Parts: structure tokens; sequence; C-alpha cells
DNA sequence: CCATCACTCACGACCT
DNA sequence: GAGGTCGTGAGTGAT
């Protein structure tokens, strides 16, 4: 016979939520047409951020010399999103910019779960939790690829991102946060169309600055002939799928080029086949030394299951 | 029959409420654990408790007044900050003398922080990439995003998309950089095309030094002809894996014994020879 | 125009 | 007596 004293617990619930909702300080607008469960996450990611940013002072931030409707310029001058969450799968913040690049809005994507495992497809789950398995290269980069469901395939984006230090914390203890900024790859870049000789027919002009050679010099000359002679295998091994087969193949590559002034530049390459005997064209991203440690850990684990 | 699928998919609703609960409890106990007026106690407070410590929590921190909010520019701009793999450097819109630099700039190229501050951009700045700069700082505005390249560090060039707003003159911009053995490269005839640096530890050079280089030079009067002869066979040997032996020299004159192992790598599809590559070993 | 589907929402009964 | 949970109908839509 709770019926009485279960329906006050149930409404006193509803009512704080309630509280919470309106006292969101999300937009006037979309919270009419929200969901009880989403409302609660909502408001647990927002909790969680704000004691994670009041925990520490604005130091070397310095404010005013920007405003936020300037603020929210940049983020609308930013090719993808930005995510930051905790190792444990504990999403923290999610700019709304995600919908210019994946049409579901930050608030119906953050509903119906609360974790990057939420947001991404189970695919690259493990792989995900993997990179993020290792919590050390503190305040160094990391780099890694994945997908987000999409508005319904679900595009692949790519992730570049740092770790940070976990305040004074019992939870943040064993989980310090990771900031990072994604973008959806398949359209900083220079873009390589070659032949079956992975010969050099046109460059993005690009290049010059990612490379100290001009356009005109590359006209013509063998990209094996920048090729490290270590990741060379790699490299070999994909050319011969690439030309074993007929139709639209695609393939990955971690590389490393030289360049004119000397030193080392690694990249990461991706390639598909226009027609069977039509040229390859190919998207070239430059990272960083680890920034091709994780990918080269990612791509071998998908490869150990075949 | 059909009265058995009946409370079959009763049993699917019965466990998609399942998960419903445990998940709001889930969010619950995580909220918990996470607002300190609730992440101690550890016999957790009833559920009415901490949804009330909770309220309190959000409201004590959004008593700001005089999107709408859920981020500061102040929270966004210092997550950029450390987040981008970029920096800040405050100019001037009248001269353009440096006036703020960051020690964001310290790590990401290992260049000095206030060495900025105390000299103009220009300095240290291709001049060619100045021409327009000055004309885009410029007043009579715009949302700027001019491309301009910058120095690295110097102690111990590279573009960023400066995208922003002018200031008082002053400008203020910012956004995510724009960006023991030795294995060495031969030509079908022996010259180094590339070589690692691995030479200044097992024969005392410069990479440079060798490269441009045949190797027979190098090697002892009484192996040259060996040497070559064997280099001959390992082009015609399609790629088979092979090893010589001889006597390196070295700018110490030491006449020092070594083995070195090479094959040919072809394009699959032009079949052609496009570089040797010869792995060394200094014993 | 319903027809199976998930998803959200209350409610009396039911552990401890 | 408090706190919480496993369960269902009635109304509600997107597919």
């Amino acid at each position: 016979s709770t019926k009485g004293a279960s329906k006050a617990r149930r409404d006193q619930i509803n009512a704080e939520i309630r509280n919470l909702k309106e006292l969101l300080p999300l937009a006037e607008a979309d919270k009419v047409r929200l969901s009880y469960l989403h409302i609660m996450s909502l408001a647990c990611i927002y909790t969680r951020k704000g004691v994670f940013f009041a925990g520490g002072t604005p130091l070397a931030g310095p404010t005013g010399l920007l405003s936020a409707q300037e603020l929210e310029d940049i983020v609308a001058a930013l090719p993808g999103f930005l995510l930051v969450f905790t190792a444990e799968g504990k999403l923290l913040y999610l700019s709304e910019s995600v919908s210019e690049h994946l049409g579901h809005s930050m608030v119906d994507l953050v509903a119906q779960g609360d974790s990057i495992y939420d947001i991404i497809d189970p695919a690259d789950h493990l792989t995900v939790r993997q990179q993020l398995t290792m919590p050390s290269a503190l305040d160094a980069d990391r780099l890694f690829r994945c997908r987000f469901n999409t508005s319904k395939g679900n595009k692949l984006v790519l992730i570049r991102g740092r770790f940070h230090a976990h305040p004074p914390g019992a939870y943040w203890a064993g989980n310090p946060v990771f900031t990072a900024f994604c973008a959806p790859l398949e359209p900083a870049m220079f873009q390589s169309r070659h032949a079956k000789d992975l010969a050099l027919l046109d460059v993005s002009e690009s290049v010059l600055i990612y490379l100290g050679f001009e356009r005109s010099e590359l006209l013509c000359k063998s990209w094996y002939g920048l090729l490290h002679p270590e990741d060379l295998a790699q490299a070999s091994s994909q050319h011969y799928r690439l030309l074993a087969e007929s139709g639209d193949i695609q393939a990955e590559m971690v590389v490393r080029l030289q360049a004119k002034h000397g030193g080392w530049t690694w990249i990461y390459c991706m390639l598909y086949s226009e027609g069977p005997e039509g040229p390859i064209t190919a998207n070239n991203y430059p990272i960083s030394d680890t920034e091709a440690w994780s990918l080269r850990q990612q791509l071998n684990s998908e490869d150990t299951q075949a | 029959s059909s009265a058995d699928k009946e409370r079959l998919a009763r049993e699917n609703h019965s466990e998609i409420e399942r998960r419903r609960r445990n998940k709001m409890t889930a969010y619950i106990t995580e909220l918990s654990d996470m607002v300190p007026t609730c992440s101690a106690l550890a016999r957790k407070p009833d559920k009415l408790t901490i949804l009330r410590m909770a309220v309190s929590h959000m409201k004590s921190l959004r008593g700001t007044g005089n999107k709408p909010s859920f981020l500061t520019d102040q929270e966004l701009k210092h997550l950029i900050l450390e987040a981008a793999d970029g920096f800040l450097f405050i100019v001037s819109c009248e001269t353009g003398r440096v006036v703020y630099v960051s020690d964001s700039v310290t790590p990401v190229l290992n260049q000095p922080q206030s060495e900025w501050f105390g000299s103009t951009l220009y300095d240290q700045v291709h001049p060619d990439d100045v021409d327009k700069l000055r004309e885009q700082l410029s007043t009579s505005g715009s949302r700027r995003s001019f491309i301009c390249r910058m120095r690295c560090g110097t102690s111990s060039f590279v573009v960023v998309h400066c995208t922003g707003y002018i200031k008082a003159f002053c400008l203020v911009a910012i956004g995510r950089l724009q960006v023991t053995e030795f294995i060495s490269r031969h030509n079908i005839e022996g010259i180094f095309t590339f070589v690692d640096h691995r030479c200044v530890a097992t024969v005392g050079y410069q990479p440079q030094e060798l490269l441009g280089k045949n190797i027979v030079e190098f090697c002892h009067p009484e192996d040259q002809q060996l040497l070559r002869d064997s280099f001959q066979q390992v082009v015609k040997l399609k790629g088979q894996v092979l090893s010589v032996m001889f006597r390196f020299r070295s700018k110490t004159r030491e006449w020092l014994w070594m083995r070195t192992s090479s094959f040919t790598f072809q394009n699959p599809y032009s079949d052609e020879i496009e570089y040797i590559i010869c792995t060394n070993t200094n014993v």
C-alpha cells in the first residue's frame, strides 16, 4: 500500500529534476523537447565539467582580450568538433559545432548515452579503448582514428589531443582528463594524384610548407624516392593490395618523409581507387612522432584480427 | 502460442525497463561519487538527498548574470590554449611590435617565450609574408583568417591559421597550427642516395660526407673488386637478400672491418630497380 | 490508415 | 516506518 508515499518520492524526484532542467544552462529552446533520462545524463555532464573547472583558477588564459561572441566565432571557424572526456569513458564537453559536421545536435546525441562508447560505432570501441588503455605520455600528444554514430556510413573522424592532470579528487584519481580536436577526414593536407608507378602527377601546393619542395620540383618524381627505408615494407604491401584488385579499393599508410632542409616529417596517407585504370587519388595528413605511434598500434591491431 | 509471444515481448519490455532503472541509478551513483558533498560519505545518502545537493551545486555554480552559457569564453579559450597544439601572441595593429606572448609557445616548437616580447614580429618572419600581413590588421573590419608563416625555436617555418578580431592599437588572434648498425640507400651503381645518422657512431662520419660518393672508394684495395662484383650479383638477384664484408674507411683512418647486407626493392608494377637498400654492421 | 516497433511516463504491489 | 526495485497498462509517436 505504498501508493501514497511512493508517489510522493517519485514526484519529489520529478520536481528536483525539473529544477535541474530549467536550471540546466542550455538554451530555452531545445530543452522543452527533451526526455527525463536525457535531462539526467545532461545534468551529470554539466556538474562533472563544472567541478573540474572550478577546482582550478584562470591562470594562463588571461581574460578580456577576447569576447564571448568572438569566442563563438572562433569555434565556428574550426574544421571539426572539440571533445573532452575521461579514459573511464565519461564525457565532459562537446561543442555544438558538431552539428555542422555530424547533423545530430549535441543535445540529441548526449541524450541516449553519457559516454564515448555511446557516440562511437561498436567496431572501433576496443581499438579506441586500446589507445585509451595507456594513461601515460603526460602532456604529450595522441592521435587515433574512429567513427561517430551518424544521423541516419558513419563518417571516419581523426582525433588528435592531449591528456592533462587530474586535480585533487577521489573520483578523478585514476581518471585524468583528455582534451582533443576532432575532424572528419574524408573531404592542413596535401592531396596526391598517383599513378600505377607510385609516381607524382599533381600535388597540393601546401606540400611547399610541409616538405619545402615546390610543386614543379616534384612533377614526375617517384614518391618511393622519399620513403624512409623502414616503413618501406608497409607501403610496399599496400601498393600490392592497391594493384592486385580491380575496383574501389581503399588503403591506409603510416610513412616517414625527408625534406629539402633535411629532417623528418611523418605522414599518414589514405588512398581510394577511382577506376581500374583511372588515377589513384590520395589524401595525406601530417602528424608528430607519437601521433604516428598510436596509429601504428591501431593499424597493427586492425591487422591482428586477420 | 501467440499468447506465449505476448509475455515474451513483455519480457523484452521488462528488460528495457530494467536497463532504464539501472541506467538512472548509474547516472545517480556517478553524480554521487562526483560532487564532493556526496563523494565522501560511504553510506551514500538516499537518492533524494543527492538530488538535492546536486540542485545545490548546479545553481551555486550558475550564479552568473548581470547558447547563453554551458561554457565560458574563459573556459573554451583555456582549453583551446592547452589543446590546439598552438600558441598565443598578441601583437600591435598600428606598428606590429609584440604585446603579449604565452609560454604555450615554449614546448610546442621549443621556442622561448618572451623573446618575441622585446622585439617586433617582422624581425624573425619571412618578409615575403609580411606584405599583406601589414595590410590585414590595418584600419580604414572582418573576421581575421590570414594565413601566416611563423618561426620555430632556435635554442635548447610553421603556419598558424590565426582567426579572431582586432582590438585596441593591437591585434589579438589565435588558432590551431595550419601545419649498433646503420641502414643506407644506394643506386644501381653504388652512390649514396640516403644514409641514416647512425654513421657518426659506426664510421665516425656525418651522413652528408658519404652522400654523393660511391662506397667502393672507402673499400680496402684487397676487397674492392670483391665488393664491386658482389653488388653486381645482388642487383640481378631480384631482391634476394645478400651480404658483403669489406673494410670500411674512416676519418679516424682506422681500418675497421665490417659486414653489409643488401638487396633490391622493386616497385611491383614497374619491376624496375627503384633503389638499393644496404644494411651495415660495424664490428 | 492502421500496424508493429521503441521510448517515456505514471502507478499499486513488492524486497530489506 | 525509508529507500529502492522489479514489474506492467495507457498514451505516444517515427518506420
